[PDB]
RNA sequence: CAGUCCCUCCCGCUCGGGAGGAGGCACUCUGGGGGGACUGCCGGCGAUAAGCCGGAGGAAGGGGCGGGCGACGGUAGGUCAGUAUGCCCCGAAACCCCCGGGCUACACGCGCGCUACAAUGGGCGGGACAAUGGGACCCGACCUCGAAAGGGGAAGGGAAUCCCCUAAACCCGCCCUCAGUUCGGAUCGCGGGCUGCAACUCGCCCGCGUGAAGCUGGAAUCCCUAGUACCCGCGUGUCAUCAUCGCGC
């Protein structure tokens, strides 16, 4: 009963790894992180600006 | 259409209340007048030579006061 | 926004001081001296005191 | 006749420049025959992201690029060749993927 | 499309669009001759960047200006006897092609109609439809007042094309008339200083008020 | 001979050689193109060169990219191109030059990216 | 000489006004009464309109060597108004396409590729550029420069 | 005739065939399109030629659209809820059967019952600050 | 059909036209580098300096084009409803889980985008056309059935290899004839399609009778200035659907 129900679709269904929020999830090629963590992330996986 | 055309000779510098109105020296070319140099008042731009047409040969510019 | 930076109007009177004949007025000809004698990577200052030594050594023989 | 077709990518270009320089260095000193490096279109990965952590403040957005840089070498049939390219060392971003067409 | 092959081999030998090349074409008040390009040119058309040039804009083709002019008047400030001008079905703005179609059509209207050469006619229209004084304001002591300016002769043309193209949206909007039969009438009655053309009448416009204000 | 064409996107690639005169656009006639103003851009180069090398030379060409109005107007650097290399004459190409100053340079314009703020109408484009 | 060589509009009139003739195509019960797309606003206003697809669909055959139907839908599809909302890029029918694809693969002059496409057999070609090439005769007497 | 009466409603012949149908409360333009190909004449000739013979074959495809050719659902209401069967209304018919679905919504209290009620949209309008 | 012996197909006026294989690397192209381009020079201006103007030559020229890069403090701005967290408060609750509804509710005020306010026009048919990126329960070509949304099968594809693939703007052969209508579809009811446990609160689309207001809008009013304004569309992020949105082409 304290199980939660199994979602392959929806925001309740993605989750970002780090902060654990249920907003904005970008899937790019398979990230799992906030829009907004990742800019504490950008210069470590690589991102550049230009 | 009893207009005297003339030619802008010099161009003192821009004037009117926003800067789009360029006061010029013109020479009458055709006209009463003939030849008389007048300093008069040109909206739209201008170079020396332009072909300027005018309405009154009496009306001149006041010295600007800078 | 022409004015030649500062440091170029530093770097080039030395650079002329030093090797004044080996400058003259040619653009290119001053341009690659400029590039084997100094270290620039960016082409672009890399010409830049090439213009500014140019007119430099126009200015010697003027007076 | 044979063709091993060795694709190396990275995003560092002068890793991918090192290891195309070795790999044609040796397939010279083994005298093999070997289509020069063709450089790929890059990838070019384009990501958008507000910067307003909130929804307070005028919409700025900041764009940040991957390239992502590839190279085809098509050498010919060589076992001597193909014994050589497993000992190159290989910088950690360079893969390399090595396979045969007839 | 014979009619479209035949407009195509015609000016093979050097004729503005179609026909009736430049050579015949003359300029009658001595102020727009360095002004009016008249140079023999197939396409009026340059994607010039005349703009940049503080005065490039001499160089482009008599016509090409008017195009200019045709394809950006439509939604502004202006509510002429309040009236409301825009292009809301398949406006001209980017349809350069569209503007292309519709003067041709004017062209070809305006042979059938005056039968001469109609670069001569729009000549005399643009020389008739010039306003030469207008109004200005200048203050001192706080004293704004008004006072009469001459124009300089490139923005005569400019207002002369903007009259011109106005007019054609003026006329063509909200009526079962179309737009080539509007641009061909403005034209037609501002080259005979015909008073009910909009241009003309506003040309006396402008060059009255400017003749009572000094 | 091999001649080169660029305008925006339209890419122009020519091939002149000796024949009756059959030029062809990606293998179509140029009198046949339904867009006319188009067709008066590509034939300028050739109506300001001459009857005599038009009927002298015979000129392949493919344009790729861009639209119809950017191939027409790579169509017409590649016959410029063409047929002053061809020729290789001075007074032709400072004839072109008279006509317009793009006939042997062309036009270096590109698009600009689109800015934020509502980047759908434009680079600079913006909101109320 | 060749389709190629010669304008769309009239070798599409030419194909049609030929193919009219021939008895294996014609528009189905259902062609009358329904539009030849989704985008499409009103009805088809001529009766031959059914045939003009076939004088097209078979040109697409003869250029782009197989063809399916979802393609040829993207090609023929058109612009929409949405109300309110805007003008929108949507796909044709298909099986209005798929019927004159099927007529003209009983006409033998297209067959099918299974799992490439529809292609055009050589009589379609030699059908095809024969117009052309007829078209060519005439637009070189009323345009001399074609002999070129 | 500048004046046609066809099933009870009055057009003009000025208009073309399927446009002169198009008056008709119960025909629309693919409608009188269709039903005039059925017919087997071009809906494009001008309405002040109508006959009574074709007057009466337009009268009988709008009382029996499915026998006359026309598919099942170019109707205005297939699958009729009193009947089962698809079927054509033409003015006051389709006015009872729309009066007829009101009340029904109304009686079964359906949500789509109270928006109509109120006049009301139903839908899913977002009623804020449009309307 | 860049030139194209040889081979294949079709046609012709027998001139040749077009297409593939053979084989080549020709132009752009993809990308490893360098040059060119720099007040470089003419003249003037400017103290002869700085630097400016005009000129020519040059593909491109006197901050080459657009950005990244915005220091010191202030606004006690917003963000503890995300991350680290001062302090306080609940502890079967100020905990957790499950579900029905709400977050979409309206006499209404305001802002921003989308469209409708036709003869430029709506409808049939032809044709010149890209491009940013994406695709694995996916791109999905493609065979076949069903109007159709789609179903059965199905090649290729984890990225210059296959698909999304069509751009859109445009012109013409033709039809309609200045009208709240052949504009425009809101608004209803019907019957079908996709998704998901399921959409009436709470998806859209496919076709059917139906057709609102709107037919150019006051004082006043915001912003762009050369590939730019205007104007026109494609794609994709997030994502089964939802955005008329944002993004960027």
């Amino acid at each position: 009963y304290n199980k939660r129900k199994p979602r392959k679709f929806g925001k309740g269904a993605r989750r970002c790894i780090r902060c654990g929020q249920y907003g904005p999830i970008i899937r790019i090629q398979g990230l799992m992180l906030c829009r907004h963590c990742f800019r504490e992330v950008a210069p470590k996986l690589g991102f550049r600006k230009y | 259409d009893e207009g005297y055309p003339a030619e802008v000779i010099e161009i003192i510098g821009r004037t009117g209340t926003t800067g789009d109105v360029t006061q010029v020296k013109v020479r009458i070319l055709e006209g009463r007048d003939k030849g008389r140099v007048i300093r008069r008042n040109v909206r739209g731009p201008v170079r020396i030579g332009d072909i300027l047409i005018l309405r009154e040969t009496e009306r001149e510019a006041r010295e600007i006061k800078s | 926004g022409k004015i030649r930076q500062g440091f170029i109007k530093r770097v080039a009177r030395e650079l002329v001081n030093k090797y004044p004949n080996e400058f003259t007025t040619d653009f290119e000809h001053n341009k690659k001296k400029v590039q084997e004698l100094t270290n620039v990577t960016s082409k672009k200052i890399r010409n830049r005191i090439a213009g500014y030594v140019t007119k430099l050594v126009r200015m010697k023989m003027e007076g | 006749m044979q063709k091993a077709r060795i694709k190396i990518a990275s995003t560092n270009v002068r890793s991918l420049d090192e290891v195309a320089n070795q790999i044609k260095q040796i397939a010279e000193r083994t005298g093999v025959r070997m289509s020069g490096p063709i450089p790929l279109p890059t990838k070019r990965i384009r990501i958008t992201t507000r910067k307003s952590p909130d929804g307070e403040g005028s919409a700025t957005f900041d764009r940040w690029e991957l390239r992502v840089h590839k190279r085809l070498i098509d050498i010919e049939a060589d076992e001597r060749a193909m014994r050589q390219i497993m000992r190159i060392r290989v910088p950690e971003d360079v893969t390399i993927e090595i396979e045969l067409i007839s | 499309a014979k009619p479209l092959n035949e407009r195509f081999f015609i000016p093979h030998e050097i004729k503005v669009m179609g026909r009736w090349s430049t050579e015949d074409v003359e300029v009658r008040d001595p102020s727009l001759k360095p002004y009016i390009n008249l140079e023999p040119r197939l396409l009026p058309h340059t994607h010039g960047r005349h703009a940049k040039k503080h005065f490039g804009k001499a160089n482009v083709h008599i016509v090409e200006r008017l195009i200019n002019k045709i394809m950006r008047s439509g939604g502004s400030h202006y509510k002429v006897a309040g009236h409301f001008m825009r292009r809301e079905h398949r406006s001209l703005n980017s349809k350069k092609v569209k503007a292309y179609e519709v003067v041709k059509e004017a062209f070809k209207i305006i042979e059938q109609r005056t039968g001469k050469n109609p670069i001569q006619v729009l000549v005399w229209a643009i020389e008739n439809a010039a306003p030469r004084e207008d109004t200005t304001s200048v203050m001192f002591g706080g004293i704004r007042y008004h006072v009469a300016v001459d124009i300089s002769p490139m923005r005569r043309l400019d207002v002369a094309l903007r009259n011109i193209a106005l007019g054609a949206s003026a006329k063509c909007y909200r009526n079962k008339m179309s737009f080539a039969e509007a641009l061909a009438e403005e034209i037609i009655l501002a080259a005979n200083k015909d008073p009910k053309s909009y241009a003309y009448s506003k040309k006396l416009e402008i060059e009255r008020i400017a003749e009572s204000s000094r | 001979i091999q001649t080169t064409g660029k305008r925006k996107t339209a890419i122009a690639r020519a091939v002149i050689r000796e024949g009756k005169g059959r030029v062809r656009i990606n293998g179509k006639p140029v009198e046949i193109i339904e867009p006319e103003i188009a067709r008066f851009t590509i034939l300028e180069p050739l109506i300001l060169a001459g009857e005599e090398i038009w009927n002298s030379v015979d000129i392949d060409v493919k344009v790729e990219g861009g639209g119809f109005m950017g191939q027409a107007e790579a169509a017409r650097m590649a016959i410029a191109r063409a047929l002053v290399e061809w020729t290789g004459d001075m007074s032709l190409k400072e004839k072109f030059m008279k006509y317009d100053r793009t006939m042997l340079v062309g036009d270096p314009r590109r698009t600009e990216p689109h800015k934020p703020n509502r980047s759908t109408k434009g680079p600079r484009a913006k909101r109320q | 000489a060749t389709v190629y060589d010669v304008p769309g509009d009239l070798l599409v009139e030419r194909v049609a006004q030929r193919l009219k003739e021939i008895p294996e195509i014609k528009p189905p019960e259902w062609a009358p009464f329904v539009k030849t797309g989704r985008h499409k606003e009103r009805l088809p206003e001529q009766e031959d309109w059914w045939y003009y697809r076939v004088a097209s669909i078979l040109r697409r055959v003869y250029l782009d060597g197989p063809v399916g139907i979802e393609r040829l839908r993207t090609y023929y599809g058109g612009r929409k108004n949405r109300g309110h909302a805007p003008e929108k890029f949507y796909k044709a029918g298909g099986s209005i396409i798929r019927k004159a694809l099927q007529q003209l693969e009983a006409a033998g002059f297209v067959e099918k590729v299974p799992g490439k496409g529809r292609v055009i057999t050589p009589k379609g070609r030699s059908f095809l550029d024969k117009i052309a090439t007829e078209l060519k005769k005439e637009l070189e007497e009323i345009i001399p420069e074609l002999k070129k | 005739r500048h004046i046609v009466r066809v099933a009870g409603v009055d057009l003009d012949g000025n208009k073309q065939l399927r446009w002169a149908l198009t008056a008709i409360k119960g025909i629309g333009i693919n409608f009188a399109t269709m039903v005039c190909r059925v017919a087997g004449l071009d809906p494009f000739m001008k309405a002040g030629y109508l006959t009574d013979e074709q007057v009466k074959k337009i009268e009988e495809i709008l009382a029996d659209p499915v026998a006359h050719g026309i598919p099942r659902w170019a109707v205005n209401r297939p699958k009729d809820y009193e009947t089962g069967r698809d079927l054509h209304l033409i003015t006051a018919k389709l006015d009872m059967a729309i009066r007829e679905d009101i009340m029904r919504l109304r009686r079964i209290r359906a949500y789509r019952g109270i928006r109509h009620e109120l006049g009301l949209p139903v839908r899913g309008q977002r009623t804020r600050s449009n309307f």
